[PDB]
Formats: structure tokens, sequence, C-alpha cells
């Protein structure tokens, strides 16, 4: 019937003023859109069949050619930007908004993935959607009493939209379209669906990926508690985004990164240190990195949960990249930790390992190590104690790494290394 | 001490 058409059919028969006849070639054409190998698009676009798939959007009168259209621009709008910019230049954007309206679920739903596609291209097209007043109509369709009624992928489908809506930066969302959706993103943020959950996940990630106010828009809602509760789930397509987010949430202030540890967080990295997944640790301890740099008493917090030695374990074996950011996180706690909590450091094992990272190739995780350094042999000399580690470092076969890096080529290396062995050794 | 910082085809 409508299967394995040739462009020349589908063009043939939406030039046809004869409706049905349309009806059926755009069918066709939503066929060939749909195929999982190479579809069609650039064959389908110089044929010029967007602004006849556009103006079929508003057929009120024929809600078939609605859906199939809205189906074929939906699959073209998941492509190139090029592809999607052809989508939104055919005057797509108002007639999806308004198809958002529609009587029809799947029609409605059509629509909310097209405007997903859009504005997942870009920040442009992100803001030109929003411009078009998509928002209101799209949270609309979400104002009910209990998610739980409505249809699983029609949930899945308009969550995925609005995180859309929120992702992308420079520039990041409006701000009024932000305070707009983010109420709506808390309620769903509480929802039972793994896929509703991890977008919503998403979504706040995405929110929080900016300056301290756009994170204090975020973290005013109440939303962390939440994020934490998600952050120890069992499905890791939750776990990496709530782990994003709060990563994201302690990049800020003291406060925002208090009200993290408040919520109960720190209780989860025993786990997500030694998770098997790469990028969870790495996440996890680059978090870590961003928690040991803020006041003494959060410092204090992180040893109370015992998560030094955690830190020690990631800069032992790990990932490189992992090892970095735990390189990052004792260079963070040295700078800002006291001096007891400097020494509790060294009783957990850490001149070793951070000592072994020094042979790396890469510069900046060198010039960390040895700030480190630094800052620890700081503390020992108010406690009189630098002779003690500069023992430790001899025995752990550092002050051989230290003496080979007077001989780096980065000038920093160089002169903190010279440094450290005028001064300590 | 410092702090440091899709689409969909239906087939």
């Amino acid at each position: 019937g409508t299967v394995n058409w040739s462009v020349e059919d589908i063009v043939k028969g939406i030039n046809s003023n004869n409706l049905e006849s349309q009806l059926q070639a755009t069918q066709a054409a939503r066929k060939l859109l749909s195929r999982e190998k190479q579809p069609p698009i650039d064959n389908i676009i110089r044929a010029g069949l967007i602004p006849k798939f556009v103006s079929f959007l508003g057929k009120t009168d024929c809600s078939p050619i609605q859906f199939e259209s809205a189906w074929a621009l939906t699959n073209i709008a998941s492509g190139t930007s090029e592809q999607t910019k052809a989508v939104v230049d055919g005057g797509a954007i108002p007639a999806f908004i308004s198809l958002l309206a529609s009587p029809h679920a799947h029609i409605s739903e059509q629509a909310v993935w097209a405007l997903g596609n859009i504005a997942g291209d870009g920040s442009a097209f992100r803001d030109l959607v929003i411009k078009h007043g998509a928002i209101d109509p799209l949270l609309a369709l979400l104002a009910v009493p209990d998610l739980s009624t409505l249809a699983c992928g029609y949930l899945r489908n308009l969550t995925w939209t609005l995180s859309n809506l929120c992702r992308n930066k420079n520039p990041a969302p409006p701000l009024d379209a932000v305070e707009q959706i983010l109420p709506t993103l808390v309620r769903l943020l509480h929802h039972n669906d793994p896929e509703v959950l991890a977008d919503s996940c998403w979504a706040i990630s995405y929110l929080t990926d900016g300056p301290n106010e756009r994170i204090e828009m975020v973290v005013k809602k109440g939303v962390v508690p939440q994020l934490v509760k998600l952050l120890g789930a069992t499905e890791l397509p939750i776990v990496t985004p709530a782990l994003r987010a709060i990563g994201n949430i302690v990049t800020g202030t003291d406060e925002q990164t208090q009200k993290v540890i408040d919520a109960g967080a720190l209780a989860v990295f025993p786990s997500l240190l030694t998770n098997p997944k790469t990028n969870i640790q790495k996440e996890a301890t680059w978090t870590m990195s961003n928690i040991t740099a803020g006041r003494q008493d959060q410092i204090q917090q992180v040893v109370n949960h015992g998560l030094v030695p955690f830190l020690v374990g990631v800069l032992s074996k790990a990932d490189f990249k992992t090892q970095k950011e735990a390189a990052w996180a004792i260079t963070n706690y040295t700078s800002g930790g006291t001096v007891e909590q400097i020494v509790y450091l060294v009783h957990c094992g850490i001149i070793e390992p951070l000592m072994n990272l020094l042979s790396a190739k890469d510069t900046k995780i060198i010039q960390v190590i040895l700030d480190a350094i630094s800052n620890i042999f700081q503390a020992a000399e108010k406690l009189g104690e630098t002779e003690k580690l500069s023992i430790m470092i001899e025995e752990c076969g550092g002050l051989d790494k230290i003496e080979a890096l007077q001989r780096h080529e980065n000038e920093s290396v160089y002169k903190a290394s010279l440094n450290l062995i005028e001064k300590y050794f | 001490a410092r702090k440091r910082s899709t689409k969909k085809l239906a087939y």
C-alpha cells in the first residue's frame, strides 16, 4: 500500500489535489523516514515536501494527515542541524504549538516530540520555540491531579521535551522560562517512572550548570533531598544525571554545598567512589573535590563520613581521569583544611599514592600534587614534624620523583620541586 | 580551595 514508495511517487501523490491521495503519499513518506537504515531525509527536503507537510499540519478536518505529516516532520527534525533548520524555515514551530492542544492524543504527542527535536538542536531554536509560546500549552498537558493517569509514553515524551527546553548554554534558557518550568519539573522528579525520573534529573542538571544564581533558582525549590534519594537509586540512568546535578550544585556557594550535605549526600559516596562504572567514579570524585574546597566544617563532615580512606583508594587505583579528580580533591583538602585534618589525611596513607602519581605525564596533575605536598609540609612545619614527613616521602621513593622533576620542562613544576627540595630536603 | 566547574527519531 504505502510501503517502499519512491520520492517521485510521494511527490506525485502530494501534488495531486486529492486529499486522500495526499494522505496516502504522506503516510508513505512517514514510512520512508521511519526506516532505521539511512532514511532519505535529504531527498525529501530537496523534493520540496516540507511546506506541504507544514500545510497538512493545519488540516483540522483530516486528523490522519495531521498525524502523518507531524511524524514525517518529527523524523526530519531529528537529523542534522541543517535538516532541523529546514523544518523550522517551513513554519513548523507555530503549527506544532497549535497541534499541542489537539483533541487527538497521538497528534499532541507527535507535536511534543517534534518540538523536542527542534529545541534540542541548540539554544537558538530552543529560545525560538519558547518565543512562539510553547511552554504554556506544554505544561497545560501535565496539569492533571495525578500524573499516573497519563499514558506512559506521552509523559516520557513531555518530560524529554521539557528537558530539552532546559538544555544548552551560551545562552542559558531565559530566566522566566526556567521559573515557569521548574514546578512541573519538581513534580516530575517525584514521579515513579524510571525514564521520567532520568529525564527530570537531566533537566535539573542542565539548570544547575551555570552561575550560582541558576543553582539558587533550583535549590530554593527544595529538590536537593529528592536528588540525594535518586542518587542512591539502583538504575544507572537515574544515578548518572542525579550525580551530575549534585556535583553542579556543589560547584556553587558554601551554603548550597551545605544543603547538599544536610540532605545526607555524603553517605552515598562509599558506593559512588567504588562504583564499577568509571563515569560514576569520576563524577563522584569530582563532586568530592568540590566539597573539599569548602569550609573546614564541611571538610570535617567529609572526614566523619569516613570518605578520606575512599579518596586514598581512588588515588591508589582508578582510571587516570578519576585519579586526577582525586588529586584535585586532596589539594583542595590540604589548602582549606586544619592541621589536624591534614595530619589525619596523612595517617590514612595518602603520601604513597600521591607520590606514585608523580610518575604521570600530565603536568597539571603533577603541579596539583606538588601544591598538596607543599601544604602538607606547611602543616608539618607548624607541628615541627617536617623531618618525619621527609623520611616518609623518601621511603616511598617520592624524593627521587621530585629531584627528577627538577629537570621538568614546565617552569612551575621545576620551581616547585626545587623549592620543596631546598626547604625540606 | 577553589571550586572547579539530543534528538530522537520515531521509528
